[PDB]
C-alpha cells in the first residue's frame, strides 16, 4: 500500500522533470499546482 | 543544428495546442471574472508570449552551430533555414487568426473588446510577412 | 544475389534495420519536462542576477570590467540550467586498465554538481559498457605488452621533429607498409591523431570550385575539414539513397551557384558505422551512384575497421566489395587496436601526393615508437601471422555477443535503433529526467554506461549507448541483462509496441 | 450562448468586413509554394 | 524546362578533374631521410653516423633513464592507449595529476591538456573568437595560429613583425570606427595574438610595451610560448619570467610538451574563468581520444627533473650564445635570430633569383655536411597555402648534450663547405 504508493510519487517526479530540481524549487511547483486545482473546485461549485 | 528543426518534431503541434487549451482553463477558474474578459486575457497573453518567443529573442540557447552566424536573427527568421511557407510557418500564422474569431464571437462583438484584440492580432501578424524578414525598425533590438 | 535495387546495388546477404518511431503519448510528455526546466531556468537567471550570492562561478578580473564581456549570458543557457543539473555522470575518472572490468574513483558533491570532491574509496569491479574495446585488445598483460615495452626502452617516449625533417624513423616505414597489406591497397600513410587525419588532409584534396556531398550525421572532424577546405557543402538525408542521388543530378545540370560553370570535381563523405545512431552505410548503392556520376568517395571507418567482416577488414569486406573502388579509405587505431593514431590508404599516386602536400607531414610531430609497436604487434594477430589462433576467436566472439545481446533486449520490450549486426546498441529513453536517473541507477547496480542529451541529438531522442566487446563473457552479459531488466521496469522504459516473440 | 448569434446579426458592419478579409488571407496563404529567400 | 533528354545529355558530357594533380616537376622534397634507431645525440641518418643539430629536445630528456623508468611503470599498470574521449570513461587519474602539476609549475590557476601539439592552439582560438570579432596578429605567425584564425570566422588584421608603432597605428584606426557606430562597437571583442620566441624568425616579442596597449585599447592577449617554455627565464617558465611581467596580465598561454618535455601533447593555462569554457567548446578536446597514460607519466617526470634542478637553463643559454658568435663571417650566409634563442636560422645572402635555385643550393650544403659528422635540416613550408612565406633557410638547433668542442667543430665544418659552394 504505502510502499506501492511511493512508486507513484516516484513516477510523478520523472514525468514533470521535478526529479532534477532543488528541494526549494519543488515546494514552489507543488504549491502552485495545488492552488490551481483548489481554486478550480470553488469556481466549479459556485457555477453549478 | 537541431534548433531550426524543432517545429518538425513528432507531436509538437498537438503539444502546442494543448498548451493554449491549458492556459484557458487556469484562467476560467478565477472565482470572480466574467467570460468575455477571460477570453480577451487568453488571446492577449498568447499573443504576447508568441511575440516575445518568436520575434524578440535573438540567438540559440546553446553554442551556435556556425561561428555565431545566428546571433542576429530571431527564431522566426532562422526557422527552416529562412525558407518561407513551410508546413510549420503556415500553422503558426493560421493559429492566432483562428483564435481571434473565437474571442470576437464569445465577447458578443463588444465595441471595447475589438480595439484590444485587433491591435494584438496585428502585432503578431505584421512581423510574419516575407518583406519584414531581417528588417529592424529604427534600431529597436538591432544588436 | 539476394536482392537488387533500382540503382544497381547488389546485396549478397539480407540488410535489415529498425527505427521504430516514438509513441505519441510519450512524445507529448517530454515537452512538459523541457518547458518546466526552461521556466525554472528563467526564474533562476533573474534570481541570480542580483539576489542569490552565487559565490562560486569565477568572474572577470577587477581591472578588466571596462572591457567588452567575454562570453554571452544567453549563449550557454542550457549548460547551467539543464546539463549542469545532471552532469555528475560524465567525467567519471578511472584508475585501472579499461576493459570488461573497470575501477572508478568515487566522488560526491554538496552544492548540486557545482564543485565535486573525491572521497578516496574505489568502486572495484564495474562492468564496463562505455569504452570502445572491440576485440578486447585493451589490456596490461599479454604478448603486445612485451613488444611495446622493449621498443620503449631502446627509443624513448616520443620523437622531437617532423616527417619531412629529421623525424622520420624506420618504425613508421615498417608500419605504413603493413597497413597496406592489411587493407588490400597499394599504399598508406599514418598520422598520429584520428581527429587530425580528417581536418588536416581533406583541405589538401579539394578547394575553391569543388563540391562536397556530406552526410547528415557526420563526425565533427569531417565537418571541420570540409569547412577548412574552402568548398561548397550540401547535406543530404542520413543514409537516404534517394536524396543523395537527387543532389548528384542538380549539381551537374546546374553547375556553380552564381557563374553556372561546371564543378571541378565532386567528393562524397560518408562513414562505415554511425556511432550514435548505430547503423551501417549502404555501400553497394553509394558505389553504384559514384560510377554513374563520376564522383569520388571518401570512406571513414573508425568504428567498423576490426568490428565487422569475417576476418576484420571493415565494411568493404562485410559486403564483399572491391577495396579498389573506394578512392580514399580512412580509419583509426584507437577503437579496435587499443592504441592511438590514424591512417589513409589508396592508390600510390594519391599517397605520394599526400606525403608532400599534407599539413601533418610538414608541421606536426610523428607517432611515438611505443604506440607504433603495439599497432604492429596487434595487427599481426588479426592476420594470424603470429602462428596462433587469437585472431579468429575474438572476431567470432564479438559477432556472437552482438547477436545474442540485441535479441534479448528486443524480447524484453525496449526500443533499439539500428542494423542487426552493429556492435553499438543505443537504448531509447526520451524523458529528460530519465537521462539523470538511468546513469545513477546503473552505477548503483555496478554497471557503467553513457547517456546522450539534447545538444548532441534531437529534442525528443535521448538515448543510452551500449558499446559491446569481445572481452565480455556469457556470464557478464547475463548479469548485465538482469539489472537492465529491473531498472527498465523501475523507470518504465519499455515503449516497444510490437514486442518480439521468444 | 443564445444571445451570441443575436449579437452576431447585430454586429457592426465594419467588423465582418475585417473578418472576411482575414478569411480570404487564410485561403491566399494556404495555396502558396515555398520559394527560398535568395 | 530542361526535358529529360537534355538532362541526360548534360550528365554524359561532364568530366571531372583527377583527384590528385600529375607531378608537373620533380619536387624538392619526397625523399624522407630515414633515421635508424632513436634520434638521440649520436644518431644514424641514411646509414651514416653523425651528430644531429636538427631535433628539438633542448634539455635532452629523450634518453634519460629516469624518464623512461617513470613511463615503463605506468605502461605496465594502465596498458597503452585509452579507449574513450575524456568524457566517456576516457579520463584517468594521471591526467588530473598532470593538469594539477602544470598549473603549479606555471603559478597560474588552472590547466587543460590536449593529446596533440598542433590541435591545442587551432582549437583554442576559434573557441573564444567568433563571427563579428577583430583579431590583430603578428605577420610571422606559425601555421597552427593561421589555421586557428581561419577556423574562427573573424576579421583578421596583421601588422608588421615586432614594431609597436604599426600595431598602435592599426588600433587607432579601429578606435575611429567606434565613433561611427557606438552601438555596434559594444558587442565586438578584440584580441592580440602574439607568439613569444617566433620559430619562423628566431626573435623574441616585446611584452612590456605590449601590455600597456591592452589597458589603453581594451584588447586581450593570446600568448603562444611553445618554443620558449622550458628555455627562457631563470626557472624555465617562459618569457613572462624573462621580462618580469605579472602572469595575470596575459589572459591565456599555450604551449606543447613536444619540445622541452620530449613527449606528445599540448596544454593551455590561465585563470579558471577562461579555461573552464573550452572543456565543452574545444573541438579537438571533446571529439577525440585522450592522451595515453604512459606519455603523461613521462611529462610528469620531466617536470620533476626541471623543478629539481633549475641550473640547467643557464648552461643551455651559455652554450646557445656560444655558437651564435662563431657563425659570423660566413661568405654568403647570414645568421637570422636572437642571441638567446636556441633555434635560429641561416639565410642566404644575395639570393640567386627563383625560389627553387636557393632551395637546391642550400640542399647542397646539407648533403655535404652529412658526409662529415653534422646532421642538419632545412625549414619546410607549404608554399601554396601560407599567408607570408619565409625565405629558404637551414635550421640550427642547440641542446644541452653537445659539448663545446663539438660546437666548435660544427661551426668550423659548416664554414668550409659554405665557402666552397656559394663561391
Amino acid at each position: 500500500a504505502w510502499k506501492q504508493m511511493s512508486w507513484f510519487y516516484y513516477q510523478y517526479l520523472l514525468v514533470t522533470a521535478l526529479y532534477m530540481l532543488e528541494p526549494w524549487e519543488r515546494t514552489v511547483f507543488n504549491s502552485m499546482l495545488v492552488s490551481i486545482v483548489g481554486m478550480a473546485l470553488y469556481t466549479g461549485y459556485v457555477f453549478m | 543544428n537541431p534548433n531550426t528543426r524543432v517545429m518538425n518534431s513528432r507531436g509538437i503541434w498537438l503539444s502546442y495546442v494543448l498548451a493554449i487549451g491549458l492556459l484557458h482553463i487556469v484562467l476560467l477558474s478565477i472565482p470572480f471574472v466574467s467570460v468575455p474578459v477571460v477570453w480577451t486575457l487568453t488571446n492577449l497573453i498568447h499573443n504576447m508570449g508568441m511575440y516575445i518567443f518568436l520575434h524578440t529573442v535573438k540567438g540559440t540557447p546553446f553554442e551556435t552551430p556556425d561561428q555565431g552566424k545566428a546571433r542576429l536573427l530571431t527564431h522566426w527568421e532562422q526557422m527552416d533555414y529562412g525558407v518561407q511557407f513551410t508546413a510549420s510557418r503556415k500553422f503558426l500564422t493560421i493559429t492566432p487568426i483562428v483564435l481571434y474569431f473565437l474571442t470576437s464571437f464569445y465577447t458578443k462583438y463588444d465595441q471595447i473588446h475589438f480595439v484590444l484584440n485587433t491591435v494584438s492580432l496585428m502585432s503578431v501578424l505584421i512581423p510574419k510577412l516575407p518583406q519584414l524578414h531581417g528588417v529592424r525598425i529604427f534600431g529597436i533590438n538591432k544588436y | 544475389i539476394h536482392h537488387v535495387t533500382q540503382n544497381g546495388g547488389l546485396y549478397k546477404r539480407p540488410f535489415n534495420e529498425a527505427f521504430e518511431e516514438t509513441p505519441m503519448l510519450v512524445a507529448v510528455l517530454t515537452y512538459v519536462g523541457y518547458g518546466v526546466l526552461t521556466l525554472f531556468g528563467y526564474l533562476r537567471d533573474f534570481l541570480r542576477y542580483w539576489r542569490i550570492e552565487k559565490c562560486h562561478h569565477a568572474t572577470e578580473r577587477e581591472e578588466q570590467k571596462d572591457f567588452v564581456s567575454l562570453y554571452q549570458d544567453f549563449e550557454n543557457f542550457y549548460t547551467r540550467n539543464l546539463y549542469m543539473r545532471i552532469r555528475d555522470n560524465w567525467n567519471r575518472p578511472i584508475c585501472s586498465v579499461p576493459g570488461a572490468r573497470v575501477d572508478i574513483m568515487e566522488r560526491q558533491s554538496h552544492d548540486y554538481n557545482w564543485s565535486f570532491k573525491y572521497t578516496g574509496n574505489i568502486i572495484k569491479g564495474v562492468i564496463n559498457m562505455g569504452s570502445y574495446n572491440y576485440l578486447g585488445f585493451a589490456r596490461n598483460t599479454g604478448s603486445c605488452q612485451e613488444a611495446a615495452a622493449k621498443v620503449l626502452e631502446e627509443y624513448g617516449a616520443g620523437v622531437c621533429s617532423t616527417r619531412q625533417e629529421i623525424g622520420n624513423l624506420d618504425k613508421h616505414e615498417e608500419l605504413e607498409e603493413l597497413v597496406a597489406r592489411f587493407l588490400g591497397v597499394e599504399a598508406a600513410m599514418a598520422y598520429g591523431m584520428g581527429f587530425a587525419t580528417n581536418s588536416m588532409n581533406i583541405p589538401a584534396l579539394v578547394g575553391k570550385g569543388c563540391l562536397i556531398l556530406s552526410d547528415e550525421l557526420n563526425h565533427a572532424s569531417l565537418v571541420l575539414g570540409a569547412r577548412l577546405s574552402g568548398a561548397t557543402i550540401r547535406i543530404f538525408k542520413h543514409n537516404n539513397m534517394q536524396s543523395l542521388e537527387k543532389l548528384l543530378k542538380d549539381a551537374i545540370v546546374y553547375g556553380q551557384p552564381r557563374t553556372r560553370r561546371p564543378w571541378k570535381k565532386i567528393l562524397i563523405l560518408v562513414e562505415g558505422i554511425y556511432s550514435m545512431e548505430g547503423s551501417i552505410v549502404r555501400l553497394p548503392e553509394v558505389i553504384a551512384l559514384k560510377k554513374k556520376y563520376k564522383a569520388y568517395l571518401y570512406l571513414d571507418e573508425a568504428h567498423s575497421i576490426g568490428a565487422l567482416g569475417p576476418t576484420g577488414r571493415g565494411v568493404v569486406e562485410y559486403f564483399g566489395l572491391d577495396p579498389e573502388d573506394v578512392d580514399v579509405m580512412m580509419g583509426t587505431f584507437t577503437k579496435s587496436f587499443g592504441a592511438s593514431g590514424g591512417y589513409i590508404g589508396g592508390k600510390k599516386e594519391l599517397i605520394d601526393y599526400l606525403r608532400t602536400h599534407s599539413h601533418s607531414a610538414v608541421y606536426a610531430t610523428s607517432l611515438s615508437p611505443p604506440v607504433v609497436e603495439q599497432i604492429i604487434t596487434s595487427m599481426k594477430c588479426i592476420m594470424g601471422q603470429d602462428g596462433t589462433s587469437l585472431g579468429k576467436e575474438c572476431v567470432q566472439q564479438l559477432a556472437e555477443n552482438t547477436r545474442y545481446f540485441r535479441r534479448r533486449l528486443k524480447e524484453m520490450g525496449f526500443i533499439i535503433y539500428g542494423n542487426e549486426d552493429s556492435p553499438v546498441v543505443p537504448l531509447m529513453l526520451y524523458m529528460p529526467a530519465k537521462i539523470g536517473a538511468f546513469g545513477r541507477e546503473m552505477l548503483k547496480r555496478n554497471i557503467g554506461v553513457v547517456v546522450v542529451g539534447f545538444p548532441a541529438t534531437p529534442i525528443i531522442e535521448s538515448r543510452a549507448r551500449f558499446c559491446l566487446s569481445a572481452a565480455h563473457t556469457k556470464e557478464i552479459l547475463d548479469t548485465a541483462l538482469k539489472e537492465i531488466d529491473e531498472v527498465g521496469d523501475l523507470l518504465q522504459l519499455k515503449y516497444s509496441r510490437h514486442r518480439l516473440v521468444p | 450562448l443564445v444571445e451570441m448569434v443575436q449579437a452576431l446579426y447585430e454586429a457592426p458592419a465594419y467588423h465582418l468586413i475585417l473578418e472576411g478579409i482575414l478569411i480570404l488571407w487564410i485561403i491566399r496563404l494556404l495555396f502558396s509554394k515555398t520559394y527560398k529567400l535568395q | 524546362d530542361l526535358t529529360v533528354k537534355e538532362k541526360e545529355e548534360l550528365i554524359e558530357e561532364w568530366q571531372p578533374e583527377p583527384l590528385v594533380p600529375p607531378v608537373p616537376k620533380d619536387h624538392p622534397a619526397l625523399n624522407y631521410n630515414i633515421v635508424s634507431g632513436p634520434p638521440s645525440h649520436k644518431t644514424v641518418v641514411n646509414g651514416k653516423e653523425c651528430i644531429n643539430f636538427a631535433s628539438f629536445n633542448f634539455l635532452g630528456l629523450l634518453d634519460n633513464p629516469r624518464v623512461k623508468a617513470a613511463a615503463l611503470a605506468s605502461l605496465k599498470k594502465y596498458g597503452v592507449g585509452t579507449c574513450g574521449p575524456r568524457g566517456f570513461y576516457g579520463t584517468f587519474d594521471v591526467h588530473l595529476d598532470l593538469e594539477d602539476r602544470l598549473a603549479k609549475f606555471m603559478k597560474t590557476e588552472e590547466a587543460i591538456i590536449y593529446s596533440y601539439g598542433f590541435a591545442t592552439i587551432a582549437s583554442a582560438i576559434p573557441a573564444y573568437s567568433k563571427r563579428g570579432d577583430i583579431v590583430f596578429v603578428d605577420r610571422a605567425a606559425c601555421f597552427a595560429i593561421q589555421k586557428g584564425l581561419q577556423a574562427s570566422r573573424s576579421d583578421i588584421k596583421l601588422f608588421k613583425h615586432n614594431d609597436m608603432a604599426d600595431l598602435e597605428r592599426l588600433l587607432k584606426e579601429q578606435e575611429i570606427e567606434d565613433q561611427k557606430n557606438p552601438r555596434k562597437a559594444r558587442v565586438t571583442r578584440r584580441f592580440i595574438v602574439v607568439e613569444g620566441l617566433y620559430m619562423n624568425t628566431g626573435t623574441i616579442c616585446p611584452l612590456p610595451e605590449l601590455v600597456k596597449l591592452k589597458y589603453k585599447y581594451k584588447a586581450r592577449i593570446f600568448l603562444e610560448e611553445s618554443l620558449s617554455f622550458g628555455v627562457l627565464g631563470e626557472h624555465g617558465r617562459g618569457v613572462t619570467e624573462h621580462y618580469g611581467i605579472n602572469i595575470d596580465d596575459i589572459d591565456l598561454i599555450s604551449a606543447n610538451m613536444e619540445n622541452a618535455l620530449a613527449s606528445i601533447g599540448g596544454f593551455c593555462c590561465g585563470r579558471s574563468f577562461v579555461i573552464d569554457h573550452q572543456r565543452l567548446s574545444g573541438q579537438g578536446y571533446c571529439f577525440s581520444a585522450s592522451l595515453p597514460p604512459l606519455l603523461a607519466a613521462a611529462a610528469i617526470e620531466a617536470l620533476n627533473i626541471m623543478e629539481e634542478n633549475p641550473g640547467i637553463f643557464a648552461v643551455l643559454k651559455e652554450k646557445c650564445g656560444q655558437i651564435h658568435k662563431a657563425l659570423q663571417g660566413i661568405s654568403g650566409l647570414k645568421v637570422v635570430g636572437e642571441s638567446l634563442s636556441p633555434a635560429f636560422h641561416l639565410q642566404l645572402e644575395e639570393s640567386t633569383g627563383s625560389r627553387e635555385q636557393d632551395v637546391r643550393l642550400l640542399q647542397e650544403i646539407v648533403d655535404q655536411c652529412m658526409n662529415r659528422s653534422i646532421a642538419l635540416t632545412q625549414a619546410r613550408y607549404l608554399e601554396k597555402e601560407e599567408k607570408c612565406l619565409p625565405p629558404p633557410s637551414i635550421r640550427v638547433v642547440v641542446t644541452v648534450e653537445q659539448t663545446e668542442e663539438e660546437l666548435e667543430r660544427a661551426a668550423s665544418t659548416i664554414k668550409e663547405v659554405a665557402q666552397a659552394v656559394l663561391l
